[PDB]
RNA sequence: GUUGGGCACUCUAAGGUGACUGCCGGUGACAAACCGGAGGAAGGUGGGGAUGACGUCAAAUCAUCAUGCCCCUUAUGACCUGGGCUACACACGUGCUACAAUGGACAGAACAAAGGGCAGCGAAACCGCGAGGUUAAGCCAAUCCCACAAAUCUGUUCUCAGUUCGGAUCGCAGUCUGCAACUCGACUGCGUGAAGCUGGAAUCGCUAGUAAUCGCGGAUCAGCAUGCCGCGGUGAAUACGUUCC
């Protein structure tokens, strides 16, 4: 858990993109690398496609989403069970 | 004063013994030895050189002794005592010689061995 | 190690926590000692010319 | 007070340049403490002998640090620049608490 | 003496007792039993009505019982409802922090079930 | 399985090659000296160097080289000797005060030996005239024993084996003994051979 | 061993009853080096005994090894291919030994709820020629019978 | 021990001394030696370490390094971001913690050794339930700091219960490092309170300051150790014997 004296952490390019966005009421899909970027408040109703590693994952964000690390909702591993 | 010091060693302590005259009372670094040590059976021990000379309730042992535990100390004042009755009479040397009160006790930690869980424990071997 | 993964740990990485230790003699990246900055297998053959001061096979 | 410091890997070295500031000392006139031995520092260094796995073969190496504290008590300016001609060995280390 | 909904072992001393109640551990039982101003010696059965009262109007702030296991079910099931990686955790019965699953996953996957090696 | 001779010896009969007490910049310096070595094996491959005992204090490294051959490290009066030095200020950024010692009897010492053999191996002599010749050198010089060993694809051979030979006494065990102790190698056209010497020299 | 027999170390009689055969006792209980807790243990428990019977514990401790001390032991002996339990007298260093590790193994398998109790409980049983260490040493007499026939 | 004062004592560590079957008796070729005895701190290579013959296994390592030959050379080389090396039906090896009363909880007395510390160790003080924070003394160290020993001892409470045992798992709220702790850090608080009642066939270590048990330090290292390498505390049992493995 990241010191609140530090508080929220983002990269800068994610959310400088969102924020560009939010200047107007325009939606479009922000395709990313930046998992470790926290889901703040104003990110909610975008689409943002965070990479898992191999493609890009189309993550809509919701309320409940905020708080989260991108990361938690584009699963790295690719498991559906032995046998 | 008339005090016969003896110097005594037992495992990393270091007991600096003297016998002053008096009355039986030893004394570990401004204590009684019961303060100090707990245990019945290590002040029996630390008596043990004084009880064969005939010399319990003849001199105060006064102690100056650091390092080791409880025990360590126990017997390194011992060894003390036991030096110190040399001074105070070389005749005694025959009785002590006899219970083995005049051995610097070698048995120290033996190192921890690289391979070894400890000195001599070694790994839980398999053969598969 | 790489004549690359050399100059790549020599130059000034993004960020100091990116900054690891090689052995300056053979770029080992493992079980480099802080004092000798060399490997394990370095120090052990110098230690035997008699090229690292002070430094002779101990016993206890 | 001047108080002097030396640290060397060899003792017999050591004991050399200390016996030749002792000395030095002496003919200046000052007052010498002497040589008094303060703890060794030893480190120990253990690595794996082998090159890939064997972890239980090692080799254990040391690096014994001697130290000596020579203090000259009421010192006189021959002294101070007497201590300047000992061109002591390199293998020892000189320090002045002057 | 039932508190919280719950009736609390009598034979037993009043800070293990308090323990009983689910949201209740050592530290919370010292902390109402000071604020009560009832020692931590005496017996639930020897309690007087004064004494307990004064008990159940501090339980009474403390979220216990269905009151929290309403809110634990509620956070787990918000991180399932979202698709967080913890929720798939929760879900699929494996460790939801770190601990690796090649050995040793058992709390979360439960007794073994063998199956036939190569 | 044999632990290096003069590992086992150094800090007991033995002496240290860098000669130098540091503190804070004791790894600066030994990179420094590990530069030297280099530097100046490199530089005099032909000229029989064997040691290169190195001692500092201050910005100063005074470099006690050792070489059967001095006059062809030396050269025309101090020609080559200042070339060396004013190369060495480059890399270390000191002082560099260059001494220069005779061995008299090289066939005595191990790392002059060990290299004759490895040049005669790369001149395609035969790894057994090679060997059992140095013997003979090592015990005419006054040597009290001598072990030679020879490993790799001997005579090309596919297999690779280590012949071996020896003369006199070469006790290893015995911690008192100055027994010197040096390896070289050869690129032949079959890959490595490697070459192993023991001199021992006598007793202290 | 090989080589021979070898120095058996001595133990120092007690700062109570200065008693060699005590002070074992004390060792045999010994957990971890805790050699406190034992002493603590046994002391307490001759306490017990004292309180209970009125006589001297010691006194009743030594009449309880007696009837725990075995005299003759089975062996272990492969003969072809079927063991023979084979009759052996017992040592007087072995006697004790036996006699000090039945008393402290069945002294442990006792459902009082502290040690000290266990012990004296145990101690006052062997006295009273039944329990678990007198029928473990009647068990082994039995064994031992059983088998006369070998020598 | 703080000061003055002394270096006695302990300690520190350089140089010596001491143990050699040397001496006594017996057995023994009158040899070698062995058995016991004296003196001695130590007795029979005192304890422990380093030290590893010729070779064996075409044993391990072309990924420390080096190297013959072979192969790739707008790629099998090189740069980047993210992911992976942490996956989980399961099987094995090595460990840690337990299953409790020789215990748990709480409280009061104590007694170590060996290490590490320069942008590093960081006292005290103050704040925070705590992890920690702010500030900052001293110390390039027998000077200061890390540092608090813990088992133990003495009280008090629990009274045999899947519990006042055990502390997994999970929720919530934090702390710290770091550009950044989603995948994938450690630690703290509060809540949660799993399996486990000493383990089938079988199987491992250890002969003494050993085993067993209790803490402490270090390398690597920003952070991260139940691992590894060291350190002391407490401190056993047993060895008849050589048949079998
Ligand atoms: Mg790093
Ligand atoms: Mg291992
Ligand atoms: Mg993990
Ligand atoms: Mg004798
Ligand atoms: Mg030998
Ligand atoms: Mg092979
Ligand atoms: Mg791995
Ligand atoms: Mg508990
Ligand atoms: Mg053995
Ligand atoms: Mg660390
Ligand atoms: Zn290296």
């Amino acid at each position: 858990a990241r010191s609140l004296k530090k508080g929220p952490f983002v990269d800068g390019h994610l959310m400088t993109k969102i924020e560009k966005l939010n200047e107007t009421d325009k939606k479009q899909v922000v395709k990313t690398w930046s998992r470790r970027s926290t889901i703040f408040p104003q990110f909610i109703g975008h689409t943002i496609a965070v990479y898992d590693g191999r493609k890009h994952v189309p993550v809509f964000i919701s309320e409940d989403m905020v708080g989260h690390k991108l990361g938690e909702f584009a699963p790295t591993r690719t498991y559906k069970g032995h046998a | 004063q008339v005090q016969y010091y003896g110097t005594g060693r037992r495992k990393s302590s270091v007991a600096r013994v003297r016998l002053v005259p008096g009355e039986g009372r030893i004394v570990v670094n401004n204590r009684e030895i019961s303060e100090h040590i707990p245990s019945a059976a290590l002040i029996e021990d630390i008596k043990q050189p004084l009880t064969l000379t005939e010399t319990a309730g003849t001199y105060d042992v006064l102690v100056n002794v650091h390092g080791g535990g409880l025990s360590g100390q126990a017997g390194a004042i011992r060894h003390g005592i036991a030096r110190a009755l040399l001074e105070a009479d070389p005749e005694y040397r025959t009785t002590l010689k006899r219970a083995g009160l005049l051995t610097r006790d070698a048995r120290m930690k033996e190192r921890k061995k690289y391979g070894l869980k400890g000195a001599r424990r070694a790994p839980q071997f398999s053969k598969r | 190690a790489k004549k690359s993964m050399i100059a790549k740990q020599q130059r000034t990485p993004k960020f100091k926590v990116q900054e690891y230790t090689r052995c300056e003699r053979c770029g080992r990246p493992h079980s480099v000692i802080r004092k000798f900055k060399l490997c394990r297998i370095c120090f052990r053959e110098l230690a035997y010319k008699g090229q690292i001061p002070g430094v002779k096979k101990a016993s206890w | 007070k001047i108080r002097i410091r030396l640290k060397a890997y060899d003792h017999r070295i050591l004991d050399q340049s200390a016996e030749k500031i002792v000395e030095t000392a002496k003919r200046s006139g000052a007052s010498v403490s002497g040589p008094i031995p303060l703890p060794t520092e030893k480190s120990v260094y253990t690595i794996l002998r082998a090159v890939h796995k064997y972890k239980d073969s090692r080799e254990q190496f040391e690096m014994r640090t001697h130290k000596r504290l020579i203090d000259i008590v009421n010192p006189t300016p021959q002294t101070v620049d007497a201590l300047m001609r000992l061109d002591l060995p390199s293998g020892v280390d000189i320090e002045i608490k002057l | 003496a039932r508190i919280a909904g719950v009736d609390i072992p009598r034979d037993k001393r009043v800070v293990i007792s308090l323990t009983y109640i689910f949201g209740i551990g050592r530290t919370t039982a010292q902390q109402v039993l000071k604020e009560a101003g009832v020692s931590e010696d005496t017996r639930v059965r020897d309690l007087t009505e004064e004494e307990l009262g004064k008990i159940r109007d501090i339980i009474d702030k403390l979220k216990v019982e269905g009151d929290l296991r309403r809110e634990v079910s509620l956070n787990i099931k918000r991180l399932i409802e979202i698709g967080s990686y913890r929720g798939i955790r929760h879900r699929r019965g494996l460790p939801v922090r770190g601990q690796n699953s090649k050995n040793n996953a058992r709390t979360r996957k439960g007794p073994r079930r063998t199956v036939a090696n190569k | 399985q044999k632990v290096n001779p003069v590992g086992l010896r150094i800090g007991v009969i033995r002496d240290w090659e860098s000669k130098w007490y540091a503190g804070k910049d004791y790894a600066d310096f030994l990179h420094e000296d590990l530069k030297i070595r280099e530097y100046i094996s490199k530089r005099l491959s032909d000229a029989s160097v064997s040691k290169v005992e190195i001692e500092r204090a201050a910005n100063r490294v005074n470099i006690t080289i050792h070489t059967a051959k001095p006059g062809m490290v030396i050269g025309k009066g101090g020609s080559e000797v200042e070339a060396l030095r004013k190369a060495l200020n480059s890399l270390t950024g000191k002082r560099v005060h260059i001494n220069i010692l005779e061995i008299k009897r090289a066939d005595l010492d191990a790392q002059l030996v060990a290299d004759n053999i490895a040049r005669q191996l790369e001149n395609r002599v035969s790894f057994r005239r090679a060997q059992k010749q140095q013997i003979q050198r090592t015990m005419r010089a006054g040597a009290q024993g001598v072990k030679t060993m020879v490993s790799g694809r001997l005579g090309g051979a596919d297999i690779a084996r280590s012949e071996y030979y020896s003369e006199g006494t070469v006790p290893l065990h015995t911690l008192r003994a100055d027994i010197d102790y040096a390896t070289s190698e050869a690129d032949t056209t079959y890959g490595k051979l490697g070459v192993k010497v023991w001199i021992y020299r006598g007793e202290v | 061993p090989r080589k021979g027999p070898v120095a058996k170390r001595d133990v120092l009689p007690d700062p109570i009853y200065n008693s060699k055969l005590v002070s074992r006792l004390i060792n045999k209980m010994m957990i971890d080096g805790k050699k406190g807790k034992s002493q603590t243990i046994l002391y307490k428990s001759f306490d017990i005994i004292k309180e209970r019977t009125g006589n001297d514990a010691m006194e009743v401790f030594e009449q309880a090894l007696k009837n725990i001390m075995p005299v003759l032991e089975v062996k272990a002996r492969r003969v072809g291919g079927a063991n023979y339990q084979v009759p052996v007298e017992v040592r007087p260093e072995r006697r004790t030994t036996l006699g000090l590790r039945w008393l402290v193994n069945y002294a442990r398998l006792r459902g009082e709820k502290t040690m000290e109790e266990r012990l004296a409980n145990e101690i006052l049983d062997a006295a009273n020629n039944t329990g678990a260490a007198v029928k473990k040493r009647e068990d082994t007499h039995k064994m031992a019978e059983a088998n006369k026939a070998f020598a």
